[PDB]
């Protein structure tokens, strides 16, 4: 983190103090795929047979 | 001589004008740097952009570039604008203080520093106006016996000037901003109303 | 990631903490973003919890004094983001720092009233903003303070007059 | 504002090329950050009239003053007075738009806020420099209306109007705030006008601003690459522009909140912390006193004036 900060200000010398050098993200891993109720009947099911 | 020495050995303590400056260098050097962005155009160049493209293709690219630097440009003029306004009520307070603090005494509170104003002095600045203020505050101070008023003969003697404390055996006048006791007398007070209707009121001959 | 019946976007599922009419399967804050969703196949309702983000800045000394350091990782758990001192607030995580409960002045600021500074070995750590010593001062309606001695200070300051003649 | 995440909702196509715009929203993280700053800045000119927090004696000693309605009550799981609650509770995300926290909460202003109303009442003016001076109340006041060019004869005369007129006053102020909601309005159109800007940037994500669609992730996905790039670069133009537009406003609108605010500190050094005779500087009349109270996104205060009630017309020389 010391070189972050140094690499953020473009400096050797970083004074006391708070700097940002960087972005934090929670990144997902998994996914969920939610759809309605497949008891609805479709009209293909009058159609064929 | 602490103000010299702080201001040459502590660099941060020039940092009322070294941001000044350095956000206005920051500035013209970020519209240099964003020269080389080619805002989403096929070359940061518009000289390249001439060579590269027929100009029916060209004309697209170039004015793609130039719209792009016109923004930057932009954002800048009307950041500076901002920012003039904001340098003018600063230059508009300098001024006032010249009139407050340097050649007057201002009782404003704290107004160029804690203190009342005894006197004040310019100095020049890149992009800047500095000035040493030179102010009266209280070091040490001792807490009196106090009363509204004295008693004399019935009646209830007002200061005319300053406050009636006492040091446990006398009273005596003095004053907000300065320990420098009086003897109460009839030429140093003002009678309203008796020893009855003053709170607190303490007896010494005037 | 997320897709409810067409709607997708990201975040964290947990049991609703507010009801539904039963007009409704999505729940939304204000300029329309969605904050909850009914489970299309199970009859409850879920909140969505954007996934945790914020930046992420670096508490340190000066380079004059030493080179410990740490980071903070604004509005996240620290499981989600590692030394061994390893410090969570609700600001956010700290990770090469440390946290006492009593209060100082301070020079860096984590917010809502939580501090930072680097302090004995010389970890970072998050303390209370203490808004300066308490000048618990005696007053009394019989008794006035007097001045007698007084100096004469000098202080500074430097206004902005002109900007550079930019053409 | 996360621009990149307001932008592309994390897609990584859509990150690519936000870079070929290089900085139009970069310049702006950057100013949104200097306005938070400012804001900072700007609190604490405000606030920060006293060098240390002080506290009140452990003895009301007031000579007859309800100031415990303008002080904080420490008893309560929210350390404010009826006063900053009138206009506190009455004052009113996965998009990148998050709010950063004050250092000094609200509860450290009223705080900080509790030291001055301490010094004003009990050390009177003086205590804006050099040690914290102590003067009873009652005396105070005697300096006060001869500050003002007002015999102290009045204070002997009319202790009790004193105390029982101010009084008045204050229960008079609380309940044009409880019952008046425009008594408010000094502020509430302040954190109103904040929340409508941000609810903007917002509603004005789903404009398409005349491109194929208002999801950057849409159209990615929806066109081949090639293709999606000009409807991008389009979207994002829009979006650019929406977040450069209101960062020019918030400019503009800090530079005045800081005057407002530095106009609030030159009152709290003129009335709070001193007897102003400008005419009608804190309100008609004199100024005798003054005290500061906090407000969400805010400063209040109580400007106490010695005002001329009834008069008669003299022959003169
Ligand atoms: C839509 O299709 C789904 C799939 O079957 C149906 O949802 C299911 O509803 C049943 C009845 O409530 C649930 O069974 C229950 O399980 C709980 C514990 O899991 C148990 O305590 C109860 O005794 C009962 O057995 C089931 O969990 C649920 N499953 C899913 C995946 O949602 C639903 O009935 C269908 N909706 C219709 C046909 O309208
Ligand atoms: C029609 O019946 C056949 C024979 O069982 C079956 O394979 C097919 O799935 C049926 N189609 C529909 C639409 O029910």
């Amino acid at each position: 983190p010391l070189s972050e900060t140094k690499c953020t200000l473009k400096s050797f010398t970083v004074e006391k103090g708070i700097y940002q050098t960087s972005n934090f993200r929670v990144q997902p891993t998994e996914s969920i795929v939610r759809f309605p109720n497949i008891t609805n009947l479709c009209p293909f099911g009058e159609v064929f047979n | 001589g602490k103000i010299q020495d702080s201001l040459s050995s502590t660099p941060s303590a020039l940092g009322k004008l070294q941001d000044v400056v350095n956000q206005n260098a920051q500035a013209l050097n970020t519209l240099v740097k964003q020269l080389s962005s080619n805002f989403g155009a096929i070359s940061s160049v518009l000289n390249d952009i001439l060579s590269r493209l027929d100009p029916p293709e060209a004309e697209v690219q170039i004015d793609r570039l130039i719209t792009g630097r016109l923004q930057s440009l932009q954002t800048y003029v009307t950041q500076q604008l901002i920012r003039a306004a904001e340098i003018r009520a600063s230059a508009n307070l300098a001024a006032t203080k010249m009139s407050e603090c340097v050649l007057g005494q201002s009782k404003r509170v704290d107004f160029c520093g804690k203190g009342y104003h005894l006197m004040s002095f310019p100095q020049s600045a890149p992009h800047g106006v500095v000035f040493l203020h030179v102010t009266y505050v209280p070091a040490q101070e001792k807490n009196f016996t106090t009363a509204p008023a004295i008693c004399h003969d019935g009646k209830a003697h007002f200061p005319r000037e300053g406050v009636f404390v006492s040091n446990g055996t006398h009273w005596f006048v003095t004053q907000r901003n300065f320990y420098e006791p009086q003897i109460i007398t009839t030429d140093n007070t003002f009678v309203s109303g008796n020893c009855d209707v003053v709170i607190g009121i303490v007896n010494n001959t005037v | 990631n997320f897709n409810f019946n067409g709607l997708t976007g990201t975040g964290v599922l947990t049991e609703s903490n507010k009801k539904f009419l039963p007009f409704q399967q999505f729940g939304r804050d204000i300029a329309d973003t969605t904050d909850a969703v009914r489970d299309p196949q199970t009859l409850e309702i879920l909140d969505i919890t954007p996934c945790s983000f914020g930046g992420v800045s670096v508490i340190t000394p000066g380079t004059n004094t030493s080179n410990q350091v740490a980071v903070l990782y604004q509005d996240v758990n620290c499981t989600e983001v590692t030394g061994s001192n390893v410090f969570q607030t609700r600001a956010g995580c700290l990770i090469g720092a440390e946290h006492v409960n009593n209060s100082y002045e301070c020079d860096i600021p984590i917010g809502a009233g939580i501090c930072a500074s680097y302090q004995t070995s010389q970890s970072i750590i998050a303390y209370t903003m203490s808004l300066g010593a308490e000048n618990s001062v005696a007053y009394s309606n019989n008794s006035i303070a007097i001045p007698t001695n007084f100096t004469i200070s000098v202080t500074t300051e430097i206004l902005p007059v002109s900007m550079t003649k930019t053409s | 504002v996360d621009c990149t995440m307001y932008i592309c909702g994390d897609s990584t196509e859509c990150s690519n090329l936000l870079l070929q715009y290089g900085s139009f929203c970069t310049q702006l993280n950057r100013a949104l950050t200097g306005i938070a700053v400012e804001q900072d800045k700007n609190t604490q000119e405000v606030f920060a009239q006293v060098k240390q927090i002080y506290k009140t004696p452990p003895i009301k000693d007031f000579g007859g003053f309800n100031f415990s309605q303008i002080l904080p009550d420490p008893s309560k799981p929210s350390k404010r007075s009826p006063i900053e609650d009138l206009l506190f509770n009455k004052v009113t995300k996965f998009n990148g738009l998050t709010v950063l926290p004050p250092l000094l909460t609200d509860e450290m202003i009223a705080q900080y806020t509790s030291a001055l109303l301490a010094g004003t009442i009990t050390s009177g003016w003086t205590f804006g420099a050099g040690p914290a001076l102590q003067i009873p109340f009652p005396m105070q006041m005697a300096y006060r209306f001869n500050g003002i060019g007002v015999t102290q004869n009045v204070l002997y005369e009319n202790q009790k109007l004193i105390a029982n007129q101010f009084n008045s006053a204050i229960g008079k102020i609380q309940d044009s705030l409880s019952s008046t909601p425009s008594a408010l309005g000094k502020l509430q159109d302040v954190v109103n006008q904040n929340a409508q800007a941000l609810n903007t940037l917002v509603k004005q994500l789903s404009s398409n601003f005349g491109a194929i669609s208002s999801v950057l992730n849409d159209i990615l996905s929806r066109l081949d690459p090639p293709e999606a790039e000009v409807q991008i670069d389009r979207l994002i133009t829009g979006r650019l522009q929406s977040l450069q537009t209101y960062v020019t406003q918030q400019l503009i609108r800090a530079a005045e909140i800081r005057a407002s605010a530095n106009l609030a500190a030159t009152k709290m050094s003129e009335c709070v912390l001193g007897q102003s005779k400008r005419v009608d500087f804190c309100g008609k009349g004199y100024h005798l006193m003054s005290f500061p109270q906090s407000a969400p996104h805010g400063v209040v205060f109580l400007h106490v004036t010695y005002v001329p009630a009834q008069e008669k017309n003299f022959t003169t020389a």
